[PDB]
């Protein structure tokens, strides 16, 4: 599961920096108070081990 | 020299093109006259004299056609090989070929009323039917052959034609256009076979089955698709010799279009790389929106996880399950065409 | 300019979406009718008329949305061109076509009882029956020419469509989903046949043989086979038709049948290096036991030798050289394969 | 963790193999029953109520065989997965196929007397007929559907096989055994559509046409060959459904051939390298003789030159020519033979 | 040694050749036999038993042939292998195939007249006949199986034989004439089960329906094809179990075809590029008068454009963009075929 | 439509010197005062410009 | 005969040293007293020139 | 006929030596006077030129 969880983590990166940010967030959900208490619970930007740690 | 080759071929052209004229003129005029002396007039009326003596004057001047052609193919083979007497050209197989042709263009109702005892059984009942049937219709079915003359104009005034044999033609023909020669002949073969079928058994048919000639074509048709028969077995030998004929064509013709449905399903090279750039615009797109959803489905685990609820993260998780699945099964199918692209 | 161009293309998407719902409607109407109209009531009664007015209602209104469709397809021309007028874009050839689909699309049962003499011969029977049908009948079936508009529809709103003609978007179809065309065009002219043979063989059918619409299923099953007639041989010659049509297009979808499990059985650069690989293991194995035989048999051999006996040496010897037959096989078999894997 | 993975894939292994022989012997029961059912006895005897709880007896053994094995199943998914709770898999594609598996494998012939009225009208004839049939019939032949644990055992007890779905399943077995795959399934299905159609048909033919089985071979084989139905046309709508069935069956089986001695009939790599040795030395040996008539032929001509003669010189010159024309044949043949042999 | 092994191939060479000769000569005095017996005289007549004294000598002789040659072949295999002793070479495999050879070739009428009481029901009526037949009937059918030596002699005797198994030359049969294969075996097996079917069926037969030879070659046909039966169904299971031999031999030889006229369509390399330069001299004039049609009707736009009419320019407009659109289509197409050229 | 004028007057400039001749307007006109008119009126010999003036 | 025996020799003698092992010899006929009376009677290792003797 | 009869006589001609010999013309017969016969009336051995000479 991890490893795909990293697959998805880079597929949302898509400037590769490898910090995704809340306007990214934003964007992949419309595919309002949810994606910000997400950000609060997962954090001034997301990295892969807040990744991994949001998704256990 | 040159120009003299040119002259003979110009003059091979010519004489081609009035044979088929008279060819197609003689199995006219034998057309006419079946149909006209069945009801229209009896066989032995000044006018089936008169239009059997036309078929006789065409057949007449076809075969000095025929063999004037000939001759000139003689002279063409005496330029091209430098040789003078006629001998160094008369192999044994031209004789055999111009003999054929002479015997099937010399085939025609001769005209003067003769008649001959025809019996067969009926089908479906085995009754036997015995009628006095006309000697011009067993005449009148091979005039058919003559439609070779058609081949030969196609080949003679075809500007891509000018080893050239009718092999490498009718290859390439199935090339160019392999729909126009798999319709004309199929159409072609209709009419001919189902006026054939109703010519030949419209003395054995009393109940106008296969006599008429709509249900002649339906018989045809089904006979060639390989269908069946249902009620439409002909009575006599000459409507079944047909219906066997038809039978072969339709399952050489039902082996083409595999063949040929075969080549014009297959991509192009131009076509391919279209194909491959609107699939991976698909699956670009669909690998965003597969990993979103992981993204969703796994925080929503979460979110349910400390709510202390038990049947909420339970289903949040059987979907991020799923999510996962499907996020790599697109990654599969999008890898699969990189590897596609680059090679 | 582009703006433009785009709001055209929305226009012309919207109107097939109508054209398709009142293009489905007048045909759902007609079935309806045409069902009731047998047992229901009788053509003369007013419910006959007033479901015969909500064909009329929805065929002049269709009529209107193709001529609006095509009014659209002007513009879109007139913008892509750059051209003001009308004539420009009114070429000999989108004149007959703009004809051809308001002469479809206007054929169906006019309101109004009008009765025709129908004589067809029965089948196996070769009976004649005469019987007074309406008129109605010989225009209800050519209404099932409307589902053009669903081809129409696909096209304009498929999202990876939006040259982009016809045979390039059927040609992706049998690429990405050969299955699902292939069955969903088999079923559907199942249901369309079927009851247009039941439909116009309704009249002279008076033992329930192929006026049932369960029967009529299996005659256009088996005629779409090929397999044949057996006793569901139609009477009228609109029950010979579309047993035709229905046969011809049998010939043609089991040829791209033939041409798509022959692509769908061929391996994959990704199966063939699996397949090598398990070939490779089973081999692997094969070669050692078969070996193991050939030492075990020729030892064998040799134990029996000293044991001064002489039908035991000699079955030693004959399974000796049958192990060594079967190495060599495998051998020749692991050969082959590391040749294919290597390119 | 693995070891328990592995015992998990042996209780799955051992369970399907049992189920197996209950699904059979459910089958062998009813067939049995069957066939006596309709003159070794009556439906009310003691003996049809005492084999009839044989396969009740075998049908609840066998549901709860399969409802442990799709138990086996889930925990293979919890091990897989990592997860603990049964709803985590308990999706609902799951509970379909358990379901349908469930139904399927609970239709068999209830014990006790039950009959209702059938009615069909004969074929080629068109005359009702009615008989009180016993409800077992239409129980029995869903039995049939049984089938398919023979291809889940077959997965499960393949040596190769333990994405491994039954489609790449399905395709390796058609590339390394084509024909034993096209011939098992073929006789298998000639037996039970035959038996089917007989059975179906015992009731409403009186002539021993079908209900005969050798008759009913027959008929099974000649509409999976799609030649056609002859006389052998069901009277019944199960006869009908069953040889409809065999015909589908028969133009998919008949369509993988195409697409298996199409790929059985190209050369190998192997073989075209022998098959060009062979030729190459055929057409050496024709130069040499061709080649060897041409100075035969042009001194002949010479010779006869001489001797001041003319019907002589005509018949060698005539001879020259065309053993040249053979020399050049030959040479092109040859030629053509070496450029494939180079690439 | 070596000599001695090519000895080995002249004996078993020559064994074939006399092994068929009276192969042929055990059916041909048998085919003769069988139809004088049915008119000419009766079985119990002294030229009855005189001509089955042929055919028993012959196969006396015959199975004496066959075991000479498989002597011929076992030593065959002592040279090969450098083995002695004749069990080392009788395998179970070997003694299976000499039996099976033997009871093949010893199936003939015997002579004594022998009679066995035939029922069978006749097709399209059901009404049963019993007739008193002779037993050769049913001994005489098996003598066709005879026509395995005309394989053997094929292989002893074809100049590029002489692994090397069946599979090869056939392959290599299909390849080097396909079509000579295919015909000489469609042929043969139309007079052989024609008359096979002919001679089974002269005893249920009083309407001279498929006893006929001619109306017997028709059903053969017809059946062969998969097109029907008609109304030739057969009344006994002989000749119902040939017509079901040649439905499988005429769905497995239109199954080749599809497989031979796909090879025989492909245009070679030379050929490919004689028919790349005739496309492209066509394609090279085509652009040539397109633009020119393109420089015409854009100047005669501009014509009309000063002359202050209406009606003239928007004819000229129409016809340029006409032109404009043909011209780039002949672009693509010449494009197009420079591409394939280069590559 | 003055990428295909480009492309036809390319075509009929088989030399390849960029400037068609008055044999060539006539030759390309077989497959008599209307020639000379037209040749008048896009006026010693035609251009690329004069082409796409006419054209226009 | 010769080649075939050399072929499932060399196929024995996974290791490639050319000397095959008697825990080989037990190990190809899993595939007690007789693999040792074998062993003696083609003998304290085996080679080519045994394995031919012993063949022969 | 020329080219032919070049291609026939290099056919013959197996040593490549451009000289044909006469055991070659008694070989080239078995796929006795007229040989000798027909070498004596080409004529110590047969060259291109006689070949084209006796073809002619
Ligand atoms: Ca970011
Ligand atoms: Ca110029
Ligand atoms: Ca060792
Ligand atoms: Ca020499
Ligand atoms: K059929
Ligand atoms: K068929």
């Amino acid at each position: 599961s991890e490893e795909e969880i990293r697959e998805a983590f880079r597929v949302f990166d898509k400037d590769g920096n490898g910090y995704i940010s809340a306007a990214e967030l934003r964007h992949v959900m419309t595919n309002d108070e949810e994606v910000d208490e997400m950000i609060r619970e997962a954090d001034g930007q997301v990295n892969y081990e807040e990744f991994v740690q949001m998704m256990t | 020299a040159l120009r003299r080759r040119r002259a003979l071929f110009e003059k091979r052209k010519r004489l081609s093109d009035y044979a088929l004229i008279f060819g197609m003129f003689g199995i006219v005029v034998m057309v006419i006259e079946t149909e006209l002396s069945w009801g229209a007039y009896d066989k032995a009326s000044l006018y089936s004299l008169a239009l059997k003596c036309l078929i006789s004057l065409s057949t007449i001047i076809l075969l000095g056609l025929i063999i004037v052609y000939h001759a000139r193919e003689i002279q063409l083979f005496m330029v091209d090989n430098g040789a003078d007497d006629w001998r160094i050209a008369m192999t044994y197989e031209r004789i055999f070929f111009i003999c054929l042709e002479i015997l099937v263009c010399a085939i025609h109702p001769i005209p003067g009323n003769y008649t001959f005892t025809w019996t067969a059984r009926l089908a479906f009942s085995y009754a036997p039917s015995t009628t006095t049937a006309d000697v011009d219709i067993i005449l009148s079915i091979p005039m058919f052959l003559r439609l070779y003359l058609i081949a030969r104009v196609m080949l003679l005034h075809s500007k891509l034609f000018t080893n050239f044999n009718t092999r490498f033609v009718m290859k390439t023909l199935m090339t160019i256009c392999p729909g126009t020669v798999l319709l004309v002949f199929s159409i072609s073969l209709w009419i001919i076979a189902a006026w054939t079928v109703r010519a030949c058994e419209r003395y054995h048919d009393q109940q106008d089955v296969t006599s008429n000639f709509l249900g002649a074509m339906w018989l045809i048709s089904i006979t060639f698709l390989s269908i069946g028969y249902g009620d439409m077995v002909p009575n006599t030998y000459c409507g079944k010799g047909v219906c066997l004929l038809t039978g072969i064509m339709g399952a050489g013709c039902t082996a083409l279009v595999v063949a040929v449905v075969a080549r014009k399903l297959e991509l192009t090279k131009a076509e391919k790389h279209v194909h491959n750039f609107m699939m991976d615009i698909q699956y670009t797109k669909e690998m965003k929106e597969s990993a979103a959803r992981v993204l969703q489905e796994a925080w929503m685990f979460y979110k349910h996880t400390r709510r202390k609820e038990s049947h909420a993260a339970r289903r949040h998780q059987r979907k991020l399950l799923a999510a996962i699945n499907a996020f790599r099964q697109v990654r599969l199918k999008h890898r699969k065409l990189r590897e596609q692209v680059n090679s």
